[PDB]
């Protein structure tokens, strides 16, 4: 079956009601699932039959439906409700499921706090470096950063990886590695990280020195 | 309790042979439905193969011929023997009882496959210590660097697992040299730098790798 | 297609299945019985509990349901022939005389 | 141009099956008459197989239904299945297209298969550094050792393939260990020491290993 979920970024504030659709291209009658995949942990199953929430689950998550389309519902989103859900129908036998939605919350601005690190000398004189510019607690995971070499635009030789939603806190976590070789770190000493946060403020300048 | 530690597999050449093994708390794996669902990495999971309670088995199209399910009444240990791998078959595989229609499940942790051809080399422990500029009546932050890992996965402690508060993962990014990466954070007050000691561990089960590394400020 | 016969709007729930049994029916066998099907090691005491489980489950026929839930009434004949002399034979129609 | 790509192979257990591959640029492979010639190292060439323009085929007495040849339309690619192998097939494959008499060739620059027991190893790079007794008014050399690489082929490059004169590569020679060892050297004016950085680039095309490594005057 071609399973159909139709809202994948989908973001509500604290304590809202909101709603997921899961269409099929069939008639699956009552036979579909509705599972809750939290990140890492193993799927977890919330309502069986699409009319029948599990015992012990929080009575929040209610689903209805019949034939081709389901609905599934959040009445109160507790902070702690973050995850991906996922609909599956288990009487045909090429059991397909869905493809996620992935909910996040959303929540003021923060001031983020930027720290960073200096390449060790073990692995200088090993002809490699390594410059690590850090970001924590800011919002969103969408944000201006930037690399200056030669006061030319560089492109093409950074990379991020950003941390998943925190689940009570709600903040954000954010690395760059950079990666030269001895012959290129030893002609090079001005090395600066600078990122423009949402909120106002003055534009963050980080400075260091190789005697200290 | 229906906890299951459905753990084999770690990785193979393509055209391997792998076995699966998964396992059985309150139940017998003959007596109840079992299946097998596959997570690829940032993917819908899929079905592969499933098994009824009086031995009935039944496959998924791209798994003809080269999967095979079996049943083990003597241990429970529900196996799904992996035939005729390949170099797209890398994924989470997990364990599943499910009731067909009065509702309950057992999805287990589920167990990493990646199948490829690359060779495993050990990871490349590096010290963050902390820099001097740190804030003086602030809260200091100071971590772990590992670099050029494989294959997943890595789990990085810190005191033995005694401090969770402020631990900060960083999910494994792809290098272009085909190795992994990551870099793990904590957020402790400057008051404990000179009396308590931290030390970071990077786990790599595969090759049973063992480096526990020692940070102090400086 | 019995579909006017056997639907029940609210469902017609004296057509049932056997979800569940240890074994594969073996051929042309018939079985009745209500017995509870348990997971956990527990006798259970013939209860609706936690591993314990009524065996038969209902088709819940519904008039408003698809092609694919519908009664669908089916008429297995077979042919059987033994060494003792045939009995059943075929309308032989003839000619004028 | 009739140049050919016909890379395919690189090395097997004794008992294995290799597949080769060969390609084509002005002509159809089924058109015009194709056979495969063999050299062993050091030795004179001998010929394996041949296929003619409408399927006959005629193979050597040593590869009577070890070898088979096969002629693919569909993308040229005159295919050649090693099968039932052995410890003495250890030679360079030619492609080859024939017109018979009224005279025209190609040979393509052709592939190595080194079928063997022992396993692949990586190669151990080490820094011939320049000794400081070099002439002072006069020229210079310093060069990049690999020692301890296993199978063939291996290419050293200097400066990214920007420096050709004076590159000296020694033929590949037999250890007691059985890995093979190189010796690459240049000669380069001493005024671009200091200026100009030299790096070395062993290449093992098998296991993928991609080393560099950074040279400079002591």
């Amino acid at each position: 079956i071609r399973m159909t979920q139709s809202p994948a970024s989908l973001s509500a504030s604290i304590g809202d009601r909101v709603t997921i659709t899961c269409q099929a291209s069939q008639d699956i009658n009552k036979y579909l699932n509705w599972y809750q995949q939290k990140p890492g942990k193993a799927p977890r199953l919330l309502i069986y039959d699409a009319s029948n929430l599990e015992t012990g689950v929080p009575s929040r998550f209610s689903g209805s439906g019949s034939g081709t389309d389901f609905t599934f519902t959040i009445s109160s989103l507790q902070p702690e409700d973050i995850a991906t859900y996922y609909c599956q129908q288990y009487d045909n036998l090429p059991i397909t499921f869905g493809q996620g939605t992935r909910l996040e919350i959303k929540r003021t601005v923060a001031a983020p706090s930027v720290f960073i690190f200096p390449p060790s000398d073990e692995q200088l004189k090993s002809g490699t470096a390594s410059v690590v510019c850090l970001l924590n607690n800011f919002y969103p995971r969408e944000a201006k950063v930037q690399w200056k070499v030669d006061n030319a635009l560089q492109s093409g030789n950074s990379q991020e990886s950003v941390t998943e939603q925190d689940s009570k806190d709600s903040t954000y976590s954010l690395s760059s590695t950079l990666t030269l070789s001895k012959a290129d770190y030893e002609k090079h000493k001005v090395y600066a990280c600078e990122v423009t946060h949402q909120g106002l403020s003055s534009p963050v300048t980080k400075s260091f020195n190789r005697g200290e | 309790e229906v906890q299951l530690v459905e753990s084999g597999g770690d990785l193979v050449q393509p055209g391997g042979s792998l076995r699966l093994s998964c396992a059985a708390s309150g139940f017998i794996v003959s007596r109840n439905y079992m299946s097998w669902v596959r997570q690829a990495p940032g993917k819908g999971l899929e079905w592969v193969s499933s098994i009824y309670s009086g031995g009935s088995t039944f496959y998924a199209g791209s798994v003809k011929g080269r999967f095979t399910i079996s049943r083990d009444n003597s241990k429970n240990t529900l196996y799904l023997q992996m035939n005729s791998l390949r170099a797209e078959d890398t994924a989470i595989y997990y364990c599943a009882r499910d009731i067909p229609r009065h509702g309950g499940d057992s999805w287990g942790q589920g167990t990493l496959v990646t199948v490829s051809s690359a060779s495993t080399k050990g990871p490349s422990v590096f010290p963050l210590a902390p820099s001097s500029k740190s804030t003086s009546g602030g809260t200091a932050a100071l971590g772990c660097l590992v670099k050029d890992y494989f294959p997943e996965p890595v789990t990085v402690s810190w005191n033995s697992g005694a401090l969770t508060s402020g631990v900060h993962t960083f999910p494994a990014v792809l290098q272009s040299s085909g190795l992994y990466s990551l870099s793990s954070v904590v957020t402790v007050p400057s008051s404990s730098l000179g009396t308590q000691t931290y030390i970071c561990n990077v786990n790599h089960k595969p090759s049973n790798t063992k480096v526990d590394k020692k940070v102090e400020p400086k | 297609n019995s579909n006017k016969l056997d639907s029940k709007v609210g469902g017609n729930y004296n057509y049932r299945y056997r979800l569940f049994r240890k074994s594969n029916l073996k051929p042309f066998e018939r079985d009745i019985s209500t017995e509870i099907y348990q997971a956990g090691n527990k006798p259970c005491n013939g209860v609706a509990g936690v591993n314990c489980y009524f065996p038969l489950q209902s088709y819940g026929f519904r008039p408003t349901y698809g092609v694919g839930h519908q009664p669908y009434r089916v008429v297995v004949l077979s042919f059987e022939l033994l060494h003792a002399p045939a009995t059943v034979c075929g309308p032989k129609k003839s000619t004028n005389l």
